[PDB]
């Protein structure tokens, strides 16, 4: 009820090559990636000139020792121009 | 705006050339726009119940605890 | 692909037939007479219960267990219930939903209200199945009933006032015991458990009726107050006295 | 004698079981009280309805304080 | 179609015993005529009749009693078959049974005969109640006569067919009235019912296919099977048909007990047979049509509706017993309903705990409504009680202990309210001083 | 402080509530059934000092056996004192048993 | 270096619920407490006192055991008892005994 | 005096989690159905400064 | 009334049993069942016993029956205490009980309560000392179309001249007639004290089977 814009218009004008899953809830809106594209995401936007970013937030990490890919990046990153947040949520194992 | 704050209007200052006498002044009309809103509640507070209508997420307060039998349960296995 | 309650190796006795089941919509294949509670079961659904024990026979007595069964009236003891070929089973459907509430209604409002002097405070399933599927606010004012306790050696002391009426108690004693002496006496709201003549049970698995019963009057006397589960870890090991 | 020698240290003033035995019972009248003392709550001690269908007096499990029915 | 019941179709010509004892060797007119005949042609044969006739189940629940039959086991098996009478009326304001057993009895040993014959049941329990001991004494006497007869027993009457009936002593509750509690009390343990998956068709008394029926039924049922079920079909209704003995008693001028015709009007029944209500529809308040499992019938409703299985049934009622209750204009309904309440709580055993719990709180709430002492939302919360109990219990103690209150909260809510308003007032205006 | 009953009868009954409730893991309590019947405390200590001054002691007491009273002015020399002992010194809370009660009165309406 | 033993809890035998079982779960058989002598309270020195049935909850046994031998340390597995799921029937409650002998 | 705890408690009375997966079918048909507009891209959160005085509201009191 | 047995002065476990003609006709009431179900008999025993021993029914009592139809005792204890027409209380040489119901209420019971239990010293369910008058309350009876009715136990001579019999159409004076005539005198014919009414019907006239019957 708070970005469905910004979220919509990034995933129907993304390169679908390097999303791996995408959530649209109501807590949080995700782009669950691959480890090998996250700068190329990352620099994809903050530069577009509509979902620009611009600002990143936190980078917390995530621990669930019942997996195969043990931990779990997310990126939580506000757009102070278009009102809205995301959160690029990547897989990484040991080292 | 995450709780009542529509209904409380207010100024939110902005500095022009940021640095530190910026934010000096800026903080300075902070406070007298918190005096706003700390006026505007106690003209608004709508007397009535606070913080639940569930005694499962909220526990029952003691004269209810200690006279029905569900509250003590609840309270229970709440704390 | 839905494994049962705690991984359960139905039987099929006759494994070339088997009935099928709608469960709360996708299907389930059950054994020949098997009731609706292990059906609900073996999809994969806890149904609350208090007067029903996987060892002991069947009494449709709490009546707490109920569930609708599409193509038949409005409420059904889950337990005592033989399932039948295609019967829709439906578990959280606002009709389930209220007859457990009003029945857990009926339980608190003539319980006595001394959780935290009695033991099971913590490990009860009367406190948990209201806690998890009855209302959250009680009505009542007018004065409850209390009985006086009972004592059964030096083993099993029971503080009566809270015998809901289950008899598990009495089912096990008369059944898997194998000494007849605890039986349900008495009348309506006035109604007791308890050996007529004021004896003792010179039994063993008396233990195994204090683990029976789930509300907490019937308790160890050796362990009086000492603890609450939460306080305490529990290790698996074997026996070493019995062979 | 053994759970206040656990507990008590002073064995001068008497211990709090001592002092609810000093107490007497208090021989109601009719067959069912409740305990909580003269208050509903600032006193807890929750409603605690106790029988009294026994010639002995009959404890409260909470502030013992052992009613008695008073006729037959 | 119609009420007014001619003398010659009446059944039991026995109801007040002046001229005409037990025994029936001074009155073998009516029973015991063609026994034999009526059992040589076969079970099948019964079963047929009394579906083709329309014998609703006179107990308090309606069922057809030709299904009820047919449901045993046709095939034979194993371990023997009985059937049960169940004499225990003690629903309060039914004393119709207690004259069928003290006066003629023969027909029920009749019935029982052939009802067994029709079940291809072995033998055959009646369950008369405790408080009984006189009518227990002249039912012991006239079996005792019956076997002596030869009529019942080895050879029946000229049948090859083996038949034992038994008298049952009463305990003295109400719960025995039920069917598998009935069942229950019958084996020894204490009177508490059983679930009904174990339909008492496969799974009943000892565990043989045993039925239970009332006593009303089965005392029927030899001269319904010997007039033919057209001269029983040409009464009552088109669904609801035969021949019913009301037993009419509370404020009317004389309290009695009569047989009619079903679909008769309350009017037409109290006006004729019965005395005339102190005041007819004038200072009468309130009627109960049923036994006390029954909700109630304001004046405005009871003054044209059919005495049947289906158009009191259709209003909201049940007919239940057929135990019409009638209170005048100075009679406290909420004091008569709290009291029938106070019943239901002195009776329901307490297997299951909605029942228990919910009768003895209804009663207490009634009580406290009666001197006043509530408020609106308490009778909401009545209601409210009323339904869970009704909904959710064993078998139908709860939808009893449940009916009444919802009845009188339906019905009588002004009053009711008013009651609490004069009580509020009258408090306020003492608590000024 | 622990009160008691006006007859001198402890309150505590040993729930495990304060225990169970306490943000710190500042409380031990031990108990056992009492020769008499009823069931009291063996052992209930408060480490003060790992006891932060929260409050939810006051608030999961269902019989107001322990509470904080308004004292502040507690500034021994030597850690064990901070470490309250086995009950002993909390019964002695009962000093203030008068002012304590004043404060519970005025909170029995909103609390 | 310790030995572990990776086991599914079983259910606890006072309720009668089953959201606590079959959870693959590893335990440091650690207990090396003593009593304080000032207090009473139980003191300890093992580092892994209370992890291994306080954080460390598994999937599945499979998972369990990956992941302690990915940290090295030696385990030895456990069995885990299922209930058997009999037939049960109101009517063998109220079964017919036989004739008289 | 109407209590009712699951129409009271709409909390775990909400709908369940729903999943898709795409393949490169999909993924097609959707890049050639989309089509963009001059219009609602997304809106922009615009606001600036307004230099405004400190007596002004309410004769610079009420607040 | 209890759900447990105190033991008293002289009733803890004392020996006890039937007479000659009372095992006898324990013989023929355990003659109508299969052998292997007997417990059913526990019914008419249980009531036997009573009118051995004054409506007492004592613990030895229970013991004696259940050891006779071979069941363990509690099972005997259940069926004597569940029902309501069992006492446990040794009530006086003769029981009187009131009825109480709304169709019975709205008669005048109240009236004959009152009365009955002021012309004694006796608080409903309490023994008349000398000790001859036990007085107590019950449900519905039936018959609850004829009268505000008063039942009357006769336990004088034991397990004969026992007799449970009621008592209808009655007004405060005919009742403390009844009891004083039972006190002095022995037996008073009991029915429906003077039925200008025919038993259970209309009065006089009887509006229906007026004549004679006829077997159809
Ligand atoms: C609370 C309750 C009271 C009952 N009272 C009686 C009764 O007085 N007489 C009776 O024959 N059946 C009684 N029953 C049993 C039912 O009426 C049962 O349907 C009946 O015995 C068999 O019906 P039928 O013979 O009319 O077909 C009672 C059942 C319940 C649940
Ligand atoms: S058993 Fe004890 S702790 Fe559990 S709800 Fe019942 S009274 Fe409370
Ligand atoms: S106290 Fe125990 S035996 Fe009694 S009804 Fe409760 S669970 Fe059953
Ligand atoms: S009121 Fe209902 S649940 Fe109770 S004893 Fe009767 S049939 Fe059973
Ligand atoms: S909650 Fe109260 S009485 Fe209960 S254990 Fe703690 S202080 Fe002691
Ligand atoms: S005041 Fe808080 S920190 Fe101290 S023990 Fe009590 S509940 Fe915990
Ligand atoms: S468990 Fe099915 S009724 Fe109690
Ligand atoms: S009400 Fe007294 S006899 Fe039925
Ligand atoms: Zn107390």
């Amino acid at each position: 009820m708070d970005n469905q814009s910004i979220f919509k218009y990034s995933w129907e004008t993304l390169p679908k090559k390097w999303v791996k899953k995408m959530e649209r809830s109501e807590h949080g809106n995700r782009f669950d990636t691959k480890t090998d594209y996250l700068f190329q995401l990352l620099c994809f936007l903050k530069l577009h000139t509509y979902t620009r970013v611009q600002v990143l937030i936190d980078i917390c990490g995530v621990d669930y020792p019942s997996r195969k890919r043990r931990f779990e990046v997310v990126y939580n990153l506000l757009s102070t121009r278009y009102n809205s947040r995301i959160r690029v949520q990547t897989s990484a194992d040991e080292v | 705006p995450y709780d009542v704050y529509d209904q409380l209007d207010f100024d939110v200052p902005v500095g022009t050339r940021g640095d530190c006498y910026d934010r000096y002044c800026i903080r300075i009309e902070e406070m007298r726009q918190s005096m706003r809103i700390i006026w505007q509640c106690p003209n608004k507070i709508p007397s009535g119940m606070i913080k639940a209508d569930d005694r499962k997420l909220c526990p029952p307060s003691r004269c209810r605890m200690k006279l029905s039998m569900e509250s003590s349960i609840h309270h229970f296995e709440l704390y | 692909p839905r494994s049962p309650l705690a991984g359960a190796r139905v039987h099929f006795a006759n494994p070339d037939d088997a009935i099928e089941v709608f469960v709360d919509g996708y299907p389930v294949k059950i054994p020949k007479g098997m009731t609706v509670l292990q059906a609900c079961e073996v999809a994969g659904v806890d149904i609350p219960r208090f007067c029903y024990h996987s060892r002991l026979s069947i009494a449709g007595n709490c009546r707490m267990c109920l569930v609708e069964v599409e193509k038949s009236p409005k409420p059904v003891a889950s337990c005592a219930m033989p399932a039948l070929p295609g019967m829709k089973i439906k578990t959280d459907t606002p009709v389930a939903k209220k007859a457990r509430e009003g029945v857990m209604e009926f339980l608190l409002m003539n319980h006595p209200l001394d959780c935290p002097i009695c033991d099971q405070g913590g490990e009860c399933d009367l406190q948990d199945q209201s806690m998890a599927f009855g209302s959250d606010r009680g009505r009542f004012t007018e004065v409850k009933r209390s009985v006086v306790d009972k004592n059964l050696g030096p083993l099993v002391k029971t503080v009566m006032t809270r015998c809901i009426q289950c008899t598990r108690c009495v089912r096990f004693a008369t059944e898997v015991a194998g000494v007849q002496d605890l039986g349900m006496l008495g009348r309506g709201s006035g109604e007791e458990i308890g050996t007529y003549v004021e004896k003792l049970l010179t039994s063993e698995l008396s233990g195994n009726v204090i683990d029976i019963c789930p509300v907490g009057a019937l308790t160890s006397k050796p362990f009086a107050f000492k603890a609450r589960n939460w306080e305490l870890k529990g290790t698996e090991t074997i026996d070493v006295t019995d062979a | 004698s053994n759970h206040t020698a656990k507990w008590m240290q002073d064995t001068s003033k008497k211990s709090p079981m001592e002092l609810i035995n000093e107490v007497p019972p208090i021989k109601v009248e009719g067959r069912i009280v409740a305990c909580e003392g003269d208050t509903n709550p600032a006193l807890g001690h929750p409603i605690e309805f106790i029988c009294l269908d026994l010639p002995e007096p009959a404890v409260c499990k909470y502030c013992g304080l052992r009613y008695v029915q008073d006729h037959h | 179609h119609f009420g007014g019941l001619k003398d010659e179709d009446r059944i039991f010509t026995n109801l007040y015993g002046l001229h005409d004892p037990f025994l029936k060797g001074a009155m073998k007119r009516g029973d015991w005529y063609r026994t034999k005949d009526l059992v040589i042609k076969g079970t099948d044969w019964i079963v047929n009749e009394m579906k083709k006739s329309g014998l609703r189940g006179r107990g308090g629940a309606g069922f057809p009693s030709g299904l009820k039959w047919s449901f045993m086991p046709k095939v034979s098996d194993g371990r023997p078959s009985y059937l049960v009478v169940n004499a225990d009326e003690s629903e309060p304001g039914t004393c119709k049974d207690r004259e069928i057993m003290r006066h003629d009895p023969h027909k029920l040993l009749e019935g029982c005969l052939i009802a067994g014959v029709g079940m291809r049941a072995t033998a055959a329990y009646i369950y008369i109640r405790g408080e009984y001991v006189n009518e227990r004494k002249n039912l012991e006497k006239a079996r005792q006569e019956a076997y002596a007869a030869g009529l019942l027993g080895k050879n029946a009457c000229g049948s090859g067919y083996d038949f034992d009936v038994h008298i049952h002593f009463g305990a003295g509750a109400y719960i025995c009235g039920e069917e598998t509690a009935l069942l229950e009390s019958l084996e020894g343990k204490q009177g508490k019912p059983r679930l009904k998956p174990p339909f008492p068709a496969n799974a009943g008394l000892y565990g043989c296919p045993t039925t239970v029926t009332n006593v009303e039924t089965v005392a029927v049922s030899p001269t319904i099977l010997r007039r033919g079920p057209e001269w029983f079909a040409g009464f009552g209704r088109k669904n609801n048909a035969g021949t019913k003995l009301f037993c009419v008693s509370g404020h009317v001028n004389k309290p009695c007990t009569v047989e009619e015709e079903m679909s008769i009007p309350l009017k037409e029944l109290i006006e004729r047979h019965c005395g005339g209500v102190r005041g007819g529809w004038d200072n009468l308040l309130a009627v109960i049509p049923g036994g006390s499992s029954v909700p109630l019938l304001p004046k405005s409703i009871c003054d044209d509706v059919l005495m049947d299985y289906d158009a009191l049934k259709a209003v909201q009622s049940g007919l239940g017993t057929a135990a019409v209750i009638v209170m005048d204009k100075s009679t406290d309904v909420v004091d008569a309903i709290a009291r029938l309440s106070y019943f239901y709580k002195h009776e329901s055993c307490g297997q299951c705990t909605p029942c228990r719990e919910g009768t003895g709180w209804l009663w207490t709430i009634m009580e406290r409504m009666k001197v006043g002492n509530a408020k609106l939302e308490e009778i909401d919360m009545l209601q409210e009680l009323t339904k869970q109990i009704e909904g959710h219990t064993i078998c139908a103690l709860g939808d009893a202990a449940a009916w009444p209150v919802q009845g009188l909260i339906r019905h009588f809510r002004p009053e009711l309210e008013r009651r609490i308003r004069e009580n509020a007032e009258r408090e306020l205006l003492q608590a000024t001083g | 402080a622990l009160r008691r009953y006006p007859t001198g009868e402890e309150r505590c009954i040993a729930c495990k509530l304060c225990e169970a409730i306490c943000p710190a893991q500042a409380i031990t309590i031990e108990a056992e059934e009492r020769e008499d019947g009823s069931r009291r405390t063996t052992r209930y200590d408060i480490d003060m000092t790992k006891c932060i001054y929260c409050g939810f002691c006051q608030e999961a007491c269902p019989v107001d056996a322990i509470v904080e009273g308004p004292n502040f002015e507690f500034a021994t020399e030597t850690h064990e004192e901070l470490l309250y002992d086995k009950e002993k010194l909390l019964e002695n809370g009962d000093r203030w048993e008068t002012e304590i009660a004043e404060n519970l009165r005025s909170e029995s309406l909103y609390r | 270096r310790r030995r572990v033993v990776i086991y599914s809890p079983a259910r606890t035998a006072s309720q009668q619920g089953s959201g606590k079982v079959g959870r693959w779960k590893i335990n440091f058989l650690s207990t090396q407490k003593w009593e304080n002598p000032l207090m009473g309270w139980t003191s300890t020195g093992d580092p892994y006192a209370h992890v291994g049935d306080s954080a460390l909850t598994f999937d599945s046994a499979e998972a369990a055991k990956a992941f302690a031998e990915k940290h090295g340390w030696e385990y030895s597995v456990k069995k885990r008892h299922t209930p058997l799921l009999k037939v049960k029937s109101y009517a063998d409650n109220f079964k017919w005994k036989g004739f008289p002998k | 005096y109407d209590i009712k705890y699951f129409s009271r408690d709409q909390r775990r009375n909400r709908p369940p989690i729903r999943r898709t997966v795409l393949k490169k079918a999909d993924v097609e048909k959707l890049a050639k159905e989309q089509t963009f507009a001059v219009s609602d891209f997304p809106p922009v959160y615009l606001n600036s400064a307004v230099e405004e005085d400190i007596n002004a509201i309410g004769g610079g009191y009420q607040g | 009334l209890n759900y447990h047995l105190d033991s008293p002065d002289n009733n803890p476990n004392l020996p006890w049993e039937f007479t000659e003609p009372n095992k006898a006709k324990v013989t023929e009431i355990l003659s109508h069942y299969p052998s292997n179900y007997k417990q059913s008999a526990v019914i008419p025993l249980l009531d036997l016993a009573q009118q051995q021993h004054g409506g007492w029914l004592p613990v030895s009592a229970m013991n004696a029956v259940a050891n006779i139809i071979e069941v363990p005792p509690i099972r005997v204890y259940e069926v004597a205490t569940f029902y309501s027409m069992f006492n446990r209380a040794k009530v006086g040489k003769y029981h009187l009980l009131v009825c109480g119901t709304t169709p019975c209420m709205i008669r005048g019971s109240r009236g004959i309560e009152e009365a009955l239990l002021k012309h004694l010293g006796v608080k409903r369910n309490e023994v008349t000392p000398d000790g001859l008058f036990s007085v107590g309350e019950m449900e519905c009876m039936g018959c609850c179309v004829n009268a505000p009715m008063i039942t009357v136990a006769d336990y004088s001579n034991g397990s004969e001249g026992y007799t449970y019999n009621y008592y209808e159409d009655v007004t405060p004076e005919k009742v403390v007639e009844i009891v004083e005539k039972l006190r002095k005198g022995e037996k008073p014919p009991h029915g429906t004290q003077n039925p200008l009414r025919i038993r259970s019907g209309p009065e006089g006239g009887n509006t229906t089977l007026l004549g004679e019957p006829k077997p159809p």
